């Protein structure tokens, strides 16, 4: 999963595949 | 013919030139995601800041919608900065094909040249996204953004204070200097709440510079659904610039 | 399988690192020629100077000898400096295929990457070559070359004077300062003739620097078969550096 | 013929195809 986000950002993120 | 995502050169070229500074400064912490929307998303990840550039549909063309989202690191094994390479004034064709689920086949053309490259795909990349609503939401004229840049510019933190009624937003520096904007023709306050966040000045300043490239209004939001985040974004008809910053203790 | 010319990476990598300075400074006046010998020739053309770098057989591997010589400009449409790109520490495979008489198909690999590019071929490119014999021919220890570099270094012309018997070679600057080398253990004089040429100091100095990369002896010749030319070359087991300079009035 | 050489170099040159 290449670039890991700090925990604070995870809940505000979605996987690239479910993106627009 | 495999699912193909192509760049419409006229608008794409206009777009990267406005983003030249941003593109050129990219390093190893950036990913490029190609979506069948169509869309192209660049996301730069830092410890307390996530920067995202999304190129809209007008910059791309998609043949077949069964094109599976493809994500690659921007730092390419021999070519280096991928997006920088797409900013070459000589580019005449640029397209990505979905041949395998494991890689992206990228094709580029220039006058008496053509090149192809296969980059391994990154799986499960998380893309930060703007929240539906939030604790605070203010829109600012480009001129206000310019004022902020001028006031801060040539470590440390900057405090962002928001006031309920009347609505107001204040940027406070460690040296006790404050810049405030009251509800008026230059700033629109949608959602407001009495709160104060602290963000890294460097990332904040950098965020303002990234947004300023549109020469258009900016949006500033403070989200509290989960950990407190500051959101600063701006867009034009070709792309949207969005930044998410976390709080500093 | 079409005729293929591949680079043997171990020696090729050793070679480009020694030539880093030269490779990095290449601009738009350089061509790359791939020969079935096998051989790879880089030739930089300037008004009064022609610089050539030839990689020997030990740096290459050729399958089929029916591989037609291919010449391309080093300045590639989107990748920029071609040879610089081959100096990437990540390179794991590099080969050229002769598919068409009109272009060279170049393939490059790196850990989880592979790229291909087709560059239009240059036709009728003239390659400067060292003459059988000449009016003057002197071989110099690397230490002598280092002395010359040190003496000249940090416009103008430099006079090169050669004396018959005893054999001697003198480098004269406009300011009346002369550096001379007499026949001894550091310089070997093969053919000598009383003559004096004038060359551009800048190109001469640059020529000495290019040759110095071998840390091995140099050859200096003054050819008079046609227009008077100064020839300065050096080589090692991987490549040969050769420069041809014309006279300044 | 891409890079042209000044006349002084021509007689000392050969075409890339007849090279080694």
């Amino acid at each position: 999963r290449r670039l890991h986000l700090e925990p604070a950002f995870l809940p505000y993120s979605v996987k690239a595949h479910e993106c627009c | 013919e495999p699912p193909t995502l192509a760049l419409r050169l006229k608008p794409y070229k206009t777009a990267i030139q406005q983003l030249r500074s941003v593109i050129r400064a990219l390093k190893e912490n950036t990913t490029v995601t190609f979506l069948p929307t169509p869309s192209l998303i660049l996301q730069t990840v830092r410890s307390h800041c996530v920067s995202k550039i999304t190129f809209n549909s007008s910059c791309l063309y998609i043949t077949d919608k069964s094109f599976q989202p493809k994500t690659i690191n921007n730092s390419t094994p021999l070519l280096g900065n991928f997006m920088y390479l797409t900013s070459s004034k000589d580019l005449t064709k640029f397209y990505v094909q979905d041949i395998s689920d494991l890689s992206a086949k990228i094709s580029m053309c220039a006058p008496d040249f053509n090149m192809e490259f296969s980059s391994a795909c990154v799986h499960g990349q998380d893309i930060v996204r703007e929240s539906e609503n939030s604790a605070v939401h203010v829109d600012l004229d480009f001129g206000v953004v310019a004022d902020l840049l001028k006031w801060i510019g040539p470590t440390g933190t900057v405090q962002i204070l928001v006031h309920a009624g009347p609505p107001a937003i204040k940027f406070i520096l460690t040296n006790g200097s404050e810049l405030e904007f009251t509800s008026n023709n230059r700033v629109s306050f949608h959602g407001v709440k009495n709160m104060r966040i602290n963000v890294q000045l460097k990332n904040f300043y950098q965020t303002l510079l990234n947004c300023a490239v549109t020469k258009l209004p900016c949006t500033l939001r403070i989200v509290t659904e989960h950990d407190t985040l500051l959101y600063v974004a701006s867009r034009n008809g070709l792309f949207a610039v969005e930044n998410f910053l976390t709080e500093e203790p």
